[PDB]
């Protein structure tokens, strides 16, 4: 077949993307086979699928004795166009370098043979998190939501911090954050970012994107990418995940629900005891309370329309660490 | 540079005289009565080659010379592997040993008057000014003599566009001008100046916008409220525009105060052509008679930290400190030169002599400093002396890995050995002793401060560019040279087989992939002697198996490395008949399907690395067998009865390096657990747990000891949630070095302390990123009383310790 | 071809001095062709609000002319979109009003929304307080400048529910 160019071809430029990105000191990537990707995934198409969005497909998968996620691209919606090809190995390849942490999802390897590199990683045991929660059949509880808050904001500052040479993506959505047997949250596809050059804090990003809703919108009038561009959207990462609304909320006519306006007129208007997703206020409320209190101001604070006032990751992961003082 | 070739030469016969195979044959007589006047010739070809320099009759023969002792070191390793009838060779050396003696009479009074290096084992690290800061003071003095003058302008002229302006921000951020006074300006104007960012970024610190306007109201906004106050100004990359400009710029600026102006260039524009507050125009490039010589002592010395301990050398180290004047990298490159001898005036007034003469004749202000070190060049050690002028062969500023060139050293054998200190600790022994003198300087360094990579000088890769170009050594813009090495799209001219073709090396200026085409592979081939051969950071469009299967034809190959290489899903076929092949490296390869069984089947070669590559079939069987491994990491001791074991590593002796990977149960075997107990001198062990599900591994990896002595411990993934119970000071005395890499472990248990009456005494620590680890800072002292220091760069729940964000940014700590 | 954009006539470089007051007379005859445009038909939301989308024609007319989640963001790429539109993404006559807000706020200001805080940001602190232009030097004396004002910043509402219509805006201006 024509696998075996698929197979050069493609393995040329993930090698020239890879050491030009890191001097080819890669992490051990393995190799897997046509036949095993598919006997993992069954045709493509089964309960086996577990989460959708633009350009990938999130499976499950089962290799010999060994179960696995599995991510696949659209062959459809990237081929034609030269920037979501050059986009995408900078994703394989950004995750192969984020393999050494152990709040990223472990990458494992790729397969080849394809129009385009469909790759394994570490096998999380519950599915990929919906825009609320668990996505299997059953809700989960209250400190497991902290866990995720505060190993969600330290993957966010390595991407932020890590090298000389710093990164953004710009968008962190529950929809991404997967997550594993232990309950730990393993954010993934590193898939949407630019690395701003050495030194620069600032650069004139000539596509504005990503995931509507989280757009942070001086940046959207401006039209340049700063370090502020993912603190603004972790705060509506963060209220998302502590009052179960989706960010496109409806109440029966024209979805017109600013999720950001909602709460901050209800700060002066409701507040504070009705923020809570209520589903969840079976909780013993004993002085968790308060640092519910404590993290919606500070998500609050770091969406405001000036961005001098906003905290950098490196502020918001460390405070978000010393709420656990309720121990 | 025949130096190297003569001995390199002599080293070569006197380890083949002892094959003892072939005795009836008149040429095994003929090898003494070559080494005899060999060594004859011995005796003065350093003054026949500092001799060489200004004198044209003597290179016109000994390059014929240096080309027979290549030729005649070819045919006699064609001898070694010959199993025949070898005897069409004794008169071809009775036509050559009729050849040399009328280059040996001609040269009876132009002198008139052992390739191991003495001083290469003790490395001193002589960066101790390198990495300029001892210009702060001075340069705050200036600072503080603004108002003694009336407007000081700070041009830091001459070098310039190349790095330096990182002097200037310790002056943006000290301690004294920072309480007191107002605050500095700051400019970013290079070689472009746009008429938007060059006086309006002087304002827009306080909100100046960018809006279509004149040159004026801003020069008549910007200047005023400065009545008697310190104050700083800033600029870069002047030129004819901005100095007939500026001139109303910086007299419209007001005086009776001082005020400061630092312009850092390349021109010269500002300190001399209008000549303003420009006495400080000293630039610390040249110095004082005691600003220079007392460094220089530091660089030569360096054993006493730099001292004179006899008063009389300071004599000739001041008459050759100022005859040099005082320019830094010369003063340093005879610095390095001058560690060696020490001994006895007469040499020094000798080699003294040896600088004065040469400068007697020069005449500019740029070739004193090329011809300064080629004396110092020429005055090395002869096995050194031309594996220094192989880094010739790299572009400009390229940061050159350690583990290609000191294998290229290593394979074709600019390195020699006999008495059991084998390979690296004479690689890296003949490195650092070419780092001891200042021709190459580190880069960057690890947690332990092994070397990694290193750079060169402009100024001396165009003095051993030139070396390079009257030896026939390189450039291939005229094919007579000695090996050849490729970097990103420069054999397009598709560069022939030359027979003389020692080698070739990959060569790339970290970031770039030279993409090479299928022909040259045939040109590769098409060659006979080719010891070193290393195609690194290249692709191709064709897969290494079907071309790279013309290699058993050579034989005489000592080194292949391919590392990084995407197109070699399998080693080739057709390596079962070739011997040498001293050292072989897939370093980070990922896609090695099987790694072939004939491979064990020659019992000569050194390094094997085959490392991080999650794709293999992980060994062959019988990889005990061989004897001389010294470096063989990646390892993945195979199944039950599959592969190689754990066991049939204890066969060998001769390692230093190991690197193994435990993935599943079926790796380790449970009477194997102990198989590493007595191995006598294996130094630096390596684990990589990287695929690690099977919760049995930990349980069962626990015992798993390592020789009581070792250097470096380096476990990097390892999967389990408390310590291995075995690292301990009642396990290990003398190691030295420690690193964990990413894990997901919690605690250590008890004895991994156990201080009672023993303790670790390593020196260096790394946790890298780990996020499980809660441990005591004080514990760490009060269990290992010995810390050069201890790096740590992304591990939470660990603020016990010193450095100053723990969980995000790594402090180093050195201990003071 | 007519003239080209407002932008290549209002942030045109060099000078420009354009007119006298009839600049709002070209706003009244915009949002008079847009009422019946994008009101008084079934439904039409004109989408590509932006002063590259207004135009001049010989008398100086500016006819508006040539006007499912995407993740790259290409409606309202500078400060004319709206704060309820990035929250919601509906298109609405709110949003609009708000685009023609701004483009009042461009016909009396003659600035834009770059950074070199924003358009909106600096104007509505900005409120008697007319001296905020000064491309003309006679700016002020139209006298309806304060009371456009105030009609520019009852249309830049942060909330949606105390929107101006498009048609009851055009005959306060006059």
């Amino acid at each position: 077949d024509k696998a075996k160019r698929w197979f050069l071809d493609n393995g040329s430029i993930f090698l020239r993307e890879l050491v030009a990105d890191c001097n080819g000191k890669s992490i051990p990537i393995r190799s897997f086979s046509p036949e095993q990707i598919l006997k993992a995934t069954n045709n493509f198409d089964s309960s086996c699928f577990v989460s959708q969005d633009v350009y990938y497909k999130w499976y499950r998968g089962e290799i010999e004795d060994r179960s696995y996620m599995i991510k696949r691209f659209s062959e459809d919606e990237i081929t034609g166009k030269r920037h979501r090809v050059k986009e995408v190995y900078n994703d394989i390849v950004l995750s192969a370098r984020m393999s050494n942490h152990s709040n990223f999802l472990q990458l494992l390897g790729c397969c080849l043979e394809f129009p385009f590199p469909v790759l394994v990683f570490e096998f999380a045991e519950h599915g990929a998190m919906n825009q609320r929660g668990g996505v299997i059949v059953n809700l989960l509880p209250w400190s497991v939501r902290l866990k995720i808050g505060k190993e969600i904001a330290n993957a966010v500052t390595y991407l932020h911090t890590a090298f000389p040479k710093i990164i953004i993506h710009r968008d962190v959505k529950p929809m991404h954050v997967f997550l594993d047997k232990n309950w730990t949250a393993k954010l993934s596809d590193l898939s949407f970012s630019i690395s701003l050059p050495e030194g620069k804090s600032r650069i004139e990003a000539e596509w504005v994107l990503g995931t509507f809703g989280y757009i942070d919108p001086l940046y959207h009038k401006t039209c340049f990418v700063t370090e502020y561009t993912d603190v603004y959207s972790f705060g509506i990462c963060l209220l998302v995940i502590i009052t179960g609304k989706p960010a496109i909320m409806t109440i029966s006519d024209g979805d017109l629900q600013g999720i950001l306006s909602l709460v901050r007129e209800l700060c002066e208007n409701g507040k504070l005891d009705e923020v809570i997703d209520p589903r969840l206020m079976k909780d013993i409320t004993s002085g968790q309370r308060l640092q519910v209190e404590a993290c919606v101001v500070l998500a609050l604070r770091c969406c405001k329309e000036r961005d001098e006032d906003r905290p950098k990751m490196i502020q918001v992961a460390k405070e978000l660490k010393q709420i656990e003082a309720s121990l | 540079m025949v130096d190297a070739v003569v001995t390199v030469f002599l080293e070569k016969t006197l380890n083949i005289l002892e094959e003892k195979g072939r005795t009836v044959s008149d040429y095994r007589k003929q090898l003494e009565d070559l080494q005899s006047e060999l060594k004859y010739m011995q005796s003065f070809l350093k003054d026949a080659e500092r001799q060489k320099r200004t004198n044209e009759t003597l290179r016109t023969l000994v390059a014929d010379l240096r080309e027979l002792v290549y030729e005649a070191e070819d045919i006699l390793v064609d001898c070694q592997l010959a199993d025949g009838d070898d005897g069409n060779e004794q008169r071809s050396s009775n036509a050559w040993l009729s050849r040399l003696h009328p280059a040996r009479v001609p040269l009876q009074y132009k002198k008139s008057k052992n390739g191991t290096d003495r001083w290469s084992s003790p490395v001193y690290d002589h960066t101790q000014v390198v990495g300029l800061e001892g210009d702060k003071r001075k340069i705050k003095e200036w600072l503080f003599r603004s108002n003694d003058s009336q407007l000081l302008i700070m041009a830091f002229v001459g070098m310039g566009g190349l790095g330096k302006t990182t002097i200037a921000q310790e002056v943006f951020n000290d301690k004294e001008i920072e309480h007191r006074f107002e605050r500095r300006i700051w400019v970013s104007v290079s070689q472009t100046f746009t008429e938007e960012q060059i006086m309006r970024s002087i304002l827009r610190n306080l909100g100046d916008a960018s809006v279509g306007d004149d040159i004026g109201t801003l020069l008549r906004k910007i200047q005023q409220y400065l009545l008697g106050k310190r104050y700083l100004i800033v600029m870069d990359d002047v030129w004819d525009k901005n100095l007939s400009w500026w001139d109303k710029i910086y007299q419209g600026l007001p005086r009776g105060q001082g005020g400061s102006v630092i312009v850092t260039t390349r021109s010269e524009s500002v300190a001399k052509r209008v000549q303003a507050r420009d006495d400080k125009t000293h630039r610390p490039e040249l110095l004082s008679p005691d600003n220079s010589w007392l460094l220089f002592c530091n660089v030569a010395f360096a054993a006493n930290d730099g001292t004179c301990e006899r008063p009389e050398l300071e004599d000739v180290g001041k008459e050759i400190v100022t005859k040099c004047k005082g320019l830094p990298l010369t003063i340093k490159a005879v610095g390095g030169l001058l560690l060696c001898k020490d001994h006895v005036y007469h040499e020094w007034r000798r080699i003294a002599e040896h600088f004065q003469d040469e400068l007697r004749g020069n005449t500019s202000e740029t070739d004193n400093v090329m011809s300064s070190l080629q004396l110092s060049y020429d005055e090395l050690p002869s096995h050194l002396k031309s594996c220094i002028l192989t880094l010739s062969l790299y572009p400009e500023d390229c940061v050159i890995p350690k583990q290609q060139l000191v294998h290229g050293w290593i394979g074709e054998g600019f390195v020699m050995w006999r008495n059991g200190r084998s390979a690296t600790e004479s690689g890296e022994d003949c490195f650092s002793g070419l780092t001891n003198r200042c021709l190459i300087e580190v880069v960057d360094k690890t947690y332990s401060g092994t070397i990694i990579t290193c750079k060169i000088h402009d100024m001396v890769r165009d003095l051993v560019i030139d070396i390079a170009k009257k030896d026939s050594f390189s450039n291939p813009e005229g094919l007579n040279c000695r090996h050849l090495g490729i970097s990103g799209n420069f054999d397009e001219k598709q560069i022939k087989v030359n027979h003389k073709l020692r080698g070739v090396v990959s060569t790339t200026k970290t970031g770039e992939v030279n993409k090479l085409n299928s022909d040259l592979a045939k040109k590769f081939t098409d060659c006979k002697y080719l010891r070193v051969l290393d195609i690194s950071k290249s692709i191709f469009d064709a897969p290494l198996s079907e071309i790279l299967d013309e290699i058993a034809s050579l034989q005489h190959l000592a080194c292949l490395s391919l590392s990084n290489t995407h197109p070699l899903i399998q080693f080739p076929r057709s390596m079962e008949d070739l011997h040498n092949l001293q050292i072989l490296d897939a370093s980070y390869c990922q896609n090695l399907k099987q790694l072939q069984p004939c491979i064990v089947l020659f019992k000569k070669l050194l390094v094997l690395d085959m490392t991080n590559c999650g794709s293999l079939e992980c060994f062959p069987k019988g990889i005990g067998s061989l004897v001389k491994l010294e470096v063989l990491l990646g390892f993945k001791p195979a199944r039950s009865n599959n592969g190689c074991k754990l066991s049939e590593v204890k066969n060998l002796t001769n390692l230093r390096k190991l690197g193994l990977s435990l993935t599943r149960g079926d790796q380790i075997e449970e009477e194997e657990l102990d198989s590493l107990i007595n191995l006598s001198k294996l130094m630096s062990i390596s684990i990589n747990c990287y695929d690690s599900y099977g919760d049995d591994l930990i349980t069962k990896i626990d015992a798993l000891t390592p020789p009581h002595q070792l250097h470096e411990l380096s476990l990097q993934f390892y999967p389990g949630k408390s310590s291995p119970s075995w690292l301990s000071p009642h396990k290990l005395p003398m190691l030295r070095y420690m690193s964990i890499c990413s894990g997901n472990l919690v605690k250590m248990q008890e004895p991994f302390w156990g201080n009672e009456n023993t303790h670790w005494r390593i020196e260096g620590l790394m946790l890298s990123s780990l996020s499980d680890l809660d441990m005591d800072w004080e514990v760490l002292q009060q269990s290992m009383p010995y810390l050069r220091t201890v790096t740590a760069n992304w591990c939470p729940e660990l603020e016990s310790f010193a450095i100053e964000d723990v969980g995000f940014r790594g402090g180093v700590w050195m201990k003071t | 071809m007519p003239k080209g954009s407002l932008e290549n006539h209002l942030f045109r470089r060099g000078a420009q001095p354009l007119t006298w007051a009839i600049r709002m007379k070209v706003a009244v005859g915009a949002a008079k062709g847009l009422t019946f445009l994008h009101e008084a038909k079934s439904q039409v939301i004109y989408r590509d609000f932006k002063a590259a989308n207004i135009l001049l024609d010989a008398d100086f007319n500016a006819k508006l002319s040539d006007f499912t989640h995407v993740s790259t963001k290409v409606i309202g790429t500078h400060g004319y979109a709206a704060p309820e539109y990035v929250a919601t993404g509906r298109l609405t006559a709110k949003s609009d009003v708000y685009s023609f807000g701004v483009v009042l706020l461009e016909l009396i200001s003659g600035r834009r929304a770059m950074d070199n805080y924003s358009l909106v940001d600096w104007a509505t602190p900005y409120l008697l307080f007319r001296i905020m232009d000064t491309k003309l030097g006679g700016q002020y004396p139209q006298k309806g400048a304060f009371t456009a004002a105030n009609l520019a910043l009852q249309c830049l509402n942060p909330d949606a529910k105390l929107r101006p219509k498009m048609s009851e805006v055009l005959v306060t201006l006059e």
